[PDB]
RNA sequence: AGGAGUGGAGCCUGCGGCUUAAUUUGACCAACACGGGAAACCUCACCCGGCCCGGACACGGACAGGAUUGACAGAUUGAUAGCUCUUUCUCGAUUCUGUGGGUGGUGGUGCAUGGCCGUUCUUAGUUGGUGGAGCGAUUUGUCUGGUUAAUUCCGAUAACGAACGAGACUCUGGCAUGCUAACUAGUUACGCGACCCCCGAGCGGUCGGCGUCCCCCAACUUCUUAGAGGGACAAGUGGCGUUCAGCCACCCGAGAUUGAGCAAUAACAGGUCUGUGAUGCCCUUAGAUGUCGGGGCUGCACGCGCGCUACACUGACUGGCUCAGCGUGUGCCUACCCUACGCCGGCAGGCGCGGGUAACCCGUUGAACCCCAUUCGUGAUGGGGAUCGGGGAUUGCAAUUAUUCCCCAUGAACGAGGAAUUCCCAGUAAGUGCGGGUCAUAAGCUUGCGUUGAUUAAGUCCCUGCCCUUUGUACACACCGCCCG
């Protein structure tokens, strides 16, 4: 579990973490009324917080 | 040898079958490199080129080359009498 | 990019010929069973299959790149 | 042309080359005698009858028939004098075709 | 052939698990590293996902290089039968979602 | 079947690919892309960028 | 007005023509060192051989003495492809076979399309509402005049009140001994002790000078770094203008323009189906337009474009001195980075060790032109380095039609360039080196950066072209128009 990454590096990879992601789900969510997306890492923990106008579908 | 095995086995071969004061009939290849060697001379080698073998007897003069340079894989060029365009005066028809 | 012009050959897939199955094993009188070849050693082979009697050339078919004894 | 302009809105273009019918039955190769105007044109056959050849749809202003060469001309079902031109070829199409001992070996280019 | 019966299993099995399959588009794979673990030396996954798919039971979604197979109601009822599992028994999840 | 379906791809052109579809053509590899310029424009908005100059 | 060139010469590279079994292909101001397109293989679309199915699914057929799978050797073969044949084991319902139906394609159509980009167009242009004027197409608003870089303002006024572009905005440069705070940044101060030479007063110590180690629980933030703020507004003065909008000169000083990013309405049969798992239709789909091996995109009596190196003394050559900046770097893609130091070699290079996730290690980036001293002497010369022979290294699976690099030898055109033509106004032109991009090996290319740093202008509509008004028209596919004998 180790080492880390360029501090440049890292920078790129968690843009390509965001984009990817906002194509997967524009793809599947499309009838759901899809808006975007908002991540968030926090202590040991991911948070996709997937924004769609209708939680229900 | 990264089965070369193929080619110089068959030299050989066909060398030791073949009778006294004539030469052997050919070993083909795709290979068109290799360095030409003492052992290989007296055989007879056919170079694919882009279609064709080139047939070449095996000097003991030509150890050291490549096969591939003795045969060629282009017409040497011959022309031409230049086309139309061929320069800035080539246009109208109507 | 064009159309395949005609060739005067091709042929694909050989047809892996329609042999008569199981006479390997001879019967002449019970409960003795008259085994032919030897079946084959290997670890890795079950040693319930036959080997091939294809003299002056002795192989098993379950091996694909190994054991061929020819004599 | 010389360059200019205006000859872009279509479709250019060009002969990707290509490729080859004949004769058929009343559509053979003629040659060019002369060069009218208006339109119409003067083309012999290659058999030893004359006629006089006609323009054909689309080859109108998309294909530049000059004087002298071959050609291919559908006869009219019925009428002699008058013939009907569909085809032309390359001048190096026609020599080959002459190579191939296909037309006639009477007329030089 | 078209692929051994052991490798069938090995994926239907692990679909049954997680239900849901994930895998990259390639032909040059060695052995399907990322699951299903070194059995799989070519296509397999995708060319039996495909099959399954032609006769319904899942859903396909494919972005960016990479295929997304959804397991659906249909298919969980087959490959219940064709494994000879308990005619109850959902592994890939079963809770409410809070 | 067969004994061989590939040959050494090592270096150069061929054993790297780019993620349009495995697009080639367009010979990219800086500061870590892999990454398609066709796309990379599409991607200004997209995160990674903001054009400011 | 001038500066430096191109066109001339040699070489590199793109394009046409020719050749060829193939020499794949798009593109003709707004193509032509462009398609990141510097192609050994791969790439690859092309040409020639060989193999494979990765033809889903449905229905029918075959079918457990069985559907079916693979292979040694020999022969064959570029081949160690059971590809084929000889030979005879092996696999076991995954299949094979027939029909229906799919799937793949750098196949075609950019004149079926989406998206993106270029261009008209770097200029100042553009539109609706309500009212007014016309039978209507339309027009007024959007202007006679002054003014501005600008449809920018002032003013006029059957129009009034608005919108988009311009500007405003964002980034960058230029001004802080003010503010904020720093052993992954420095300076100063000693404490110093050590080295060094008396080099200067003195004696060598000390005082002064030279850098390095020592530096702290020292002091500080000028230099370096990056944050919050301030500063420039035609502000003040003198002219000029309707005295309005503005313009010119000057003080202070950084002068109202340092350079970029963003950019309207409407249009083009502009480019791109070879960026796209964007896409219509058509084609092809087992003797495949979907995979391995070999060849080609580099082939030349010729034509053109972008550039590079030169024609010497304001130089070349050999030594000596001395200055920089934007960046980048292994732990990534699949096997790979940048290099200090030690040792060996003329050199290319080899070998042993160590650091660097990076204001931390490479790198106080100890670069070139320039600067200082020898040699050559007006000579196609020692200027020029094309062509060409032999030899040595490095990358790779492979280096032949010479991948790249090095050593010795060979020593051409060329002695300032026709008709024509390009580009440029201040740290700008020109000279000169460096980093990034492509990259297993390799820039004469492109994109950025520093260093040295001029001459000429402060204008005009002559040429070329563009904006506004007025006028004329047989034009509206719009003068590259139309039309006569």
């Amino acid at each position: 579990m180790a080492v880390q990454i360029s501090k440049k590096r890292k920078f790129v990879a968690d843009g390509i973490f965001k984009a990817e992601l906002n194509e997967f789900l524009t793809r599947e969510l499309a009838e759901d009324g899809y808006s975007g997306v908002e991540v968030r890492v926090t202590p040991t923990r991911t948070e996709i917080i997937i924004l769609a106008t209708r939680t229900q579908n | 040898r990264r089965k070369q095995h193929s080619l110089l086995k068959r030299l050989r071969k066909a060398k030791k079958e073949a009778p006294p004061m004539e030469k052997p009939e050919v070993v083909k290849t795709h290979l068109r490199d290799m360095i030409i060697l003492p052992e290989m001379v007296g055989s007879m080698v056919g170079v694919y080129n882009g279609k064709t073998f080139n047939q070449v007897e095996i000097k003991p003069e030509m150890i050291g080359h490549y096969l591939g340079e003795f045969s060629i894989t282009y017409k040497p060029v011959k022309h031409g009498r230049p086309g139309i365009g061929a320069t800035h005066s080539s246009r109208f028809i109507p | 990019k064009k159309s395949y012009t005609t060739p005067k050959k091709n042929k694909h897939k050989r047809k892996k010929v329609k042999l008569a199955v199981l006479k390997y094993y001879k019967v002449d009188e019970n409960g003795k069973i008259s085994r032919l070849r030897r079946e084959c050693p290997s670890d890795e082979c079950g040693a319930g299959v036959f080997m091939a009697s294809h003299f002056d050339r002795h192989y098993c078919g379950k091996c694909c790149l190994t054991y061929c004894f020819n004599k | 042309k010389g360059g200019k302009n205006r000859r872009r809105g279509k479709n250019e273009n060009e002969s990707e080359k290509r490729e080859l019918v004949f004769k058929e039955d009343g559509q053979e190769y003629a040659q060019v005698i002369k060069m009218l105007g208006n339109g119409r044109l003067e083309a012999m056959c290659f058999d030893g009858v004359k006629r006089l050849c006609h323009i054909r749809g689309k080859l109108r202003k998309k294909v530049w028939i000059n004087t002298s060469d071959i050609i291919l001309v559908g006869l009219r079902d019925y009428q002699d004098n008058k013939a009907d031109v569909i085809l032309k070829y390359n001048a190096d199409e026609a020599r080959s075709l002459k190579a191939y001992g296909e037309l006639p070996e009477h007329a030089k280019i | 052939m078209l692929m051994p019966k052991k490798n069938r299993i090995a994926i239907y099995e692990l679909l049954f698990k997680e239900g849901v399959m994930v895998a990259k588009k390639d032909v040059h794979m060695p052995k399907h590293p990322e699951l299903a673990d070194k059995n799989v030396p070519n296509l397999h996954v995708m060319k039996a996902m495909q099959s399954l798919k032609s006769r319904g039971y899942v859903k396909e979604q494919f972005a960016w290089r990479h295929f997304y197979w959804y397991l659906t109601n249909e298919g969980i009822q087959y490959l219940r039968d064709y494994l000879h599992l308990p005619p109850e028994i959902v592994p890939a999840t079963l809770r409410r979602s809070r | 079947q067969q004994l061989y379906w590939s040959h050494p791809r090592k270096f150069g052109q061929g054993s790297r690919s780019c993620r349009v579809c495995s697009n080639r053509h367009g010979l990219i590899r800086k500061y870590g892309l892999n990454m398609c310029r066709q796309c990379f424009r599409q991607y200004a908005k997209d995160i990674g960028f903001i054009k400011l100059d």
